[PDB]
């Protein structure tokens, strides 16, 4: 009956809207904005290229399997793109879907990128906000957190790495961006911790709350995990361009040089 | 000292309940030639142990966790030490042996403000960044990114074993059970369903993510013969000056 | 023996241990399916792996683990096994076990209730044992309430002996009797005493049993009336009223007094119209007069040893006579073959109040399998733990040869060779009591350990040619580690210039002497020299053996090496007791004068927590004594019980810690003296 050219439009708009209309609706009223946003705002205009866009992970067990949860793209956003002319590769990780946790898929694609950014010779640049690993995936979550830090490990002093975080990391998770050379947060709405302010009460009992275990303000002048805190998402991603600029590529490659007066 | 010799002693060394500890000093004693184990910082960081023993006349170091010593989970000053000897062990072409029962990381605030997660990078750093053969035994423990941060299999590991009392998982069966299941409540089904299939090394055992599941009293052989075969193991990086550690 | 003969199908064994091992390897034997209980502590013991069947009956404490009457019971409904062997201990002489266990239809392989009931009570025994025309004590039985009465019994039943009191001993009247001034002094005395206390005047003359030797006659008879008695034996070596090593002939009695007893033996358990097996226990006095002392009606912890002089299978025997089987041997087919020995050996320090228990987990275990005329019973392997709840026993060697001599040095031979590391045994006492002056020619008492020993062990004193013999071969292990640490591979870029030293001049610390020696290497013989003193050892020189065979100019050894620092300290088992030896070279000794010595303060008696956490139970109670490695209390913390151990034994000052209390780290605990 229908085409596969409708299935394909339809798989794409639905890649697009994310998650849903009320869940966009309800990121935007906790304080921040989406990860095609986010793309938009940090890359020049017209330069993004998306790379390995349908992507459905690959879970039939505890009945997860059905069509009611069935997200393409599976909670990342991965590709290529310019900064004032110079090339560069980004992910950027969706909250909307699934909170954005580590799936084989989310991490097969985030790989992937890692590998053609080490390739070609270009920095990388990861927009953080992930609620941890799956449960319901299980051991496959683990291996997936592996890959990615080898590959961290394995680029270091190679191409320079950049980590942003606009939400509550936890988890593993934690343990990307400390491996990355530069690390920066956004104020009030950006945690870091191993472990929760519920297990850290249920052990070692102590009252505390998510800002005062894994706020910008902790991270950035008690802890030294961070390097810069940022007011917002806007004004995080100017100064993470400038930043951009001042950084070259690839060891390969000499410091920069620009035009003077 | 004879390669093939067994240990019959190690059968019975990790008890049946997960709530009991054991000396996992014992393990290496009966495992090491001649049970001569030169122990570096023995009296800091006691959680963890390193040191320099010899296997068929080589010499290996050894990395274990210490389950007698706050449960055998990782911290700051066991991260540093371990990260220190891991680095001087890859860089001066020596061979690697480590003992894997953990749970997690401390809690606590005290941990959170002092940079754990620096530290915990510099441990993960140093055993994904090794070049010399690396082999890997699971005792009875190893639970989320402890599991990945302990020299696992998908940071270039060599060769890994799990002895028939260890079980591997994101996190405790519990939490898991709590956190997969609640919008419907469960008596005894989940619970009994979940730790009959994922209370043992099944789920990474059918997934490659472990060699094989060996008897205890033949660990100390099957160690024996992996390093015969892992001497002659020479790999390929990408050119750089100096990478940049987490310190 | 033929199998094909109509046996049991299945054996329910309600014991644990080597009996259970031995009674499950008979069944292999014979034929028979076996099943085994056990604790939930010993799920891997080695007569849980060997049975067919094993059935888990509960806990770890045996007051109620081992003797849940209700669980066995359900456990042979549920195997429908027909027949039990309880072995010895636990339920063996248990009345209630075995009416219960006689409304199933199931057999009891062992005696009838008849003979254990009759044998309980001991005077309703002695006067079955006066019915049964065998001899016992000729003690007096009377009332003696004045002087001339004690005259008139001493001239009645003879005065050579010393004095009872009937209500009273052990200085009630206790006199040395040859003559009546003793009567009249222990008449006055014991009316004395029970005045005060006891409140009978009477005296007693039993006949003296002075310097005893416990004599014990094995009977085995099926329920037809026929009886046979299986020679003797003698346990007279003892501590704490616990047998340590016996033998089975006995160089004290001659065939006639054997005889004697057998016939006296075998009345006696015709009388009772017995049934399995069972011993007869008498006392012998120094002029060869046999008393009856009792019967137990029970399968003995030294049954074996009879077995290697007469080659009997005594397990195997009664199972047959427990289906009614008539035995098949007569009187005349039994005989005496050889000499035998066994030795018991337990997990307990015998230098510390002459065996106290101790605990631990064995690091290895070897047995001397291998040697010949040698057997051991032992319910332990290698990595087994040693519990608090259980009896402490290690292994049971048993040794036979020809004649006496050759037993007792196949002994020691086995008693050199066997391994066990992880926890303190008591090899070195019955090595030292095998090579006794006295013990060697016979004349072994009950008090043997009592009077060699006044002080206590105190190990094996070297005489100067096993000194010598010692420091020699310290020596030339030294030198054979600081020789191998030399052999290095081929490099083929910066070569390895082997040192040469003609000679190693060493100062050798033992005990509170230093000695100068000169050790010199010709392959595989050292030449050494202590104190102008000329010695050469030969040996294998394999350094990672447990075992380290060496021949002294012609005597051969066997020494073990326990320990090694590169301090120079060595720890060597040498004749079965370890010898702590310090070895430096000329350099380092004289260097080491002019070192400070370091005053060292140790505690071992102050408990510290070294974890905060909650501490889930108190295990000890004040005024009590605690083994060394014996858990105090347990402290939980991040869902980890952890046991915190002791140290040392002593006396509880105060306790400062409570059940289900919040303790934080270095917190007080426990204070001893
Ligand atoms: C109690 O709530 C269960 C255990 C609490 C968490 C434990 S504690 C130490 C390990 N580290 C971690 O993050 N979880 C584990």
């Amino acid at each position: 009956a229908t085409s596969v050219n409708e299935r394909i439009e339809n798989k794409r708009r639905t890649a697009l809207l994310g998650g849903g209309q009320r869940r966009i609706d309800a990121q935007h009223k906790r304080g921040k904005l989406t990860a095609r946003e986010r793309i938009s705002l940090l890359l020049d205009p017209g330069s993004f290229v998306e790379s390995d866009m349908f992507v459905e992970h690959r879970c039939a067990d505890f009945g997860m399997a059905a069509d009611k949860n069935k997200f393409p793209g599976d909670s990342v956003v991965t590709g290529r793109g310019r900064i004032n002319g110079r090339l560069v590769y980004v992910f950027s990780q969706d909250f909307t879907v699934f909170g954005g946790s580590l799936s084989g898929a989310h991490a097969q694609k985030i790989c992937k990128i890692m590998d053609q950014a080490i390739t070609v010779g270009a920095p990388v640049i990861g927009l953080n906000d992930s609620g941890g690993a799956r449960i319901q995936e299980g051991v496959e979550s683990l291996a997936g957190y592996a890959d990615i830090f080898l590959r961290n490990v394995t680029a270091s002093g190679v191409i320079p790495q950049i980590s942003l975080i606009m939400g509550p990391c936890a988890g593993g998770a934690v343990y990307s961006p400390a491996l990355t050379d530069f690390t920066f947060m956004v104020k009030d709405t950006s945690y870091l911790f191993i472990t929760g302010p519920d297990v850290v009460k249920s052990v070692t009992n102590e009252d505390v709350t998510q800002e005062e275990l894994g706020g910008a303000k902790t991270h950035t002048t008690m802890s030294g995990v961070a390097h810069r805190a940022f007011e917002n998402d806007v004004d995080a991603l100017c100064n993470l361009r400038d930043f951009f600029n001042y950084l070259p590529l690839s060891s390969q490659d000499p410091a920069p040089v620009r035009e003077c007066h | 000292d004879p390669s093939d010799r067994l240990v019959p002693e190690l059968d019975t060394i990790v008890p049946l309940e997960s709530t009991k500890a054991y000396n996992m000093v014992d393990i290496i004693h009966s495992v090491v030639d001649e049970r001569e184990f030169f122990e570096i910082m023995p009296n800091y960081a006691k959680n963890i142990i390193v040191g320099f023993a010899r296997m068929n006349g080589r010499t290996v170091g050894i990395v274990g966790n210490q389950p007698k010593v706050a449960s055998g989970c990782l911290d700051i000053n066991s991260s540093v030490k371990g990260a220190r000897f891991v680095r001087f062990c890859d860089a001066f072409n020596i061979p690697l042996i480590t003992f894997v029962d953990v749970p997690g990381f401390l809690p606590g605030t005290a941990q959170e403000y002092g940079g754990i997660i620096r530290h915990g990078a510099k441990l993960l750093y140093a055993f994904a960044e090794a070049t010399v053969p690396k082999v890997t035994v699971i005792t009875r423990k190893a639970y989320g990114g402890a599991y990945d941060v302990m020299s696992s299999k998908h940071l270039c590991g060599d060769t890994n074993y799990a002895w028939p009392t260890a079980e591997i998982a994101v996190m405790g069966a519990k939490g898991a059970v709590e956190i997969i299941f609640k919008g419907h409540e469960n008596v005894e089904a989940a619970q009994a369903e979940y730790i009959e299939k994922f209370a043992n090394p099944f789920p990474a055992a059918v997934r490659g993510f472990v060699d094989d599941i060996i008897q205890p009293s033949s660990t100390r052989a099957r160690i024996c013969c992996d390093l015969d075969v892992l001497a002659s193991k020479k790999v390929q990086r990408p050119w750089r000056k100096h990478a940049n550690i987490p310190l | 023996y033929d199998p094909n003969e109509k046996t049991f199908d299945k054996i329910l064994v309600a014991n644990r241990g080597e009996i259970a091992c031995r009674v499950i390897r008979t069944c292999k034997k014979m034929g028979i399916k076996t099943v085994a209980i056990h604790s939930d502590v010993d799920a891997s013991s080695v007569h849980v792996k060997m049975a067919d069947e094993a059935v888990c009956v509960g806990p770890a404490p045996t007051s109620k683990s081992y003797l849940n009457m209700d669980a066995i019971m359900e456990a042979i409904k549920k195997t429908r096994a027909q027949a039990v062997h309880p072995g010895y201990g636990f339920l063996s002489e248990n009345k209630e076990f075995a009416r219960c266990l006689a409304a199933e239809d199931v057999v009891f392989i062992g005696p009838d209730t008849h003979a254990i009931q009759a044998m309980g009570d001991k005077i309703e025994s002695k006067l079955l044992a006066k019915k049964a025309e065998v001899n016992t004590i000729p003690g007096f039985d009377g009332v003696v309430k004045d002087a001339e009465e004690a005259v008139r019994i001493a001239r009645e039943i003879g005065y050579p002996v010393m004095i009872k009191a009937s209500a009273g001993g052990g200085g009630k009247g206790m006199r040395i009797a040859w003559d009546d001034e003793e009567t009249r002094d222990g008449f006055r005395l014991s009316s004395q005493e029970a005045a005060s206390s006891f409140g009978d005047d009477r005296l007693l003359i039993e006949k003296f049993i002075d310097n005893p030797r416990h004599i014990e006659i094995q009977v085995l008879g099926d329920k037809h009336g026929n009886a046979l008695w299986l020679n003797e034996r003698e346990c007279s070596i003892q501590r704490r009223n616990q047998k340590v090593v016996e033998e089975a002939p006995s160089i004290f009695l001659d065939a006639e007094t054997r005889r004697a007893m057998g016939e006296q033996a075998v009345a006696l358990a015709r009388a009772v119209k017995y049934s399995s097996a069972g011993t007869v226990e008498f006392l012998v006095d120094s002029k060869k007069n046999f008393y009856f002392l009792e019967m137990n009606t029970r399968l003995q912890v030294e049954h074996p040893v009879t077995e290697c002089i007469t080659g009997l299978d005594l397990v195997q025997e009664m199972i047959r006579v427990a289906k009614g089987y008539p035995l098949r041997h007569k009187q005349a087919d039994i005989r005496i073959n050889g000499w035998a020995v066994e030795c018991r050996v337990y997990a307990e320090d015998p230098y510390k109040s002459f065996g106290l228990p101790s605990i631990g987990r064995l690091s290895q275990y070897q047995e001397p399998l291998h040697l010949p005329g040698v057997r051991v019973d032992s319910g332990i392997q290698p990595g087994s733990d040693i519990s608090i709840y259980y009896d402490p026993m290690i292994s049971k060697l048993i040794t036979y040869g020809s004649d006496r001599t050759e037993a007792l040095k196949r002994m020691a031979d086995a008693l050199d060779n066997y391994v066990i590391r992880g926890v303190t045994h008591n090899i070195a006492l019955l090595r030292e009591v095998i090579i006794n002056s006295r013990f060697v020619k016979g004349d072994i008492s009950t008090k043997f350990l009592s009077d060699v020993y006044p002080d206590g062990f105190k190990g094996h004193m070297l005489t100067k040619s096993e000194k010598n013999q010692l420091l020699a071969i310290a020596s030339s292990l030294f030198v054979a580690f600081q020789l191998r640490a030399q052999h290095f591979q081929e490099n083929s870029r910066m070569p390895v210039i082997k040192p040469d030293i003609a000679n190693w001049e060493l100062s050798v610390k033992l005990h509170d002497k230093v000695h100068t020696v000169v050790a010199s290497n010709n392959g595989s013989v050292f030449s050494v020299e202590v104190d102008g003193s000329k010695l050469n050892v030969t040996s294998t020189w394999n350094l990672a053996s447990p075992l380290l065979s060496v021949s002294v100019d012609g005597t051969q050894r066997t020494v073990q090496c326990l320990s090694r620092e590169a301090g120079g300290n060595m720890s060597i088992q040498f004749l079965g007791t370890v010898y702590k030896v310090n070895i430096l070279t000329r350099l380092a000794a004289e260097l080491n004068k002019f070192m400070l010595e370091k005053v060292t303060e140790d505690t071992s008696s102050v408990l510290r927590s070294p974890m905060p956490g909650v501490v889930v139970a108190v295990s000890v109670k004040p005024g009590d004594a605690v083994a060394e490695g014996q858990e105090i209390c347990v402290i939980e913390a991040m869902k980890m019980q952890n046991s915190m151990t002791a140290g040392k034994t002593g006396t509880v000052k105060s306790v400062h810690c409570q059940a289900g209390d919040t303790v934080g780290e270095g917190d007080l605990l426990v204070e001893l003296e």
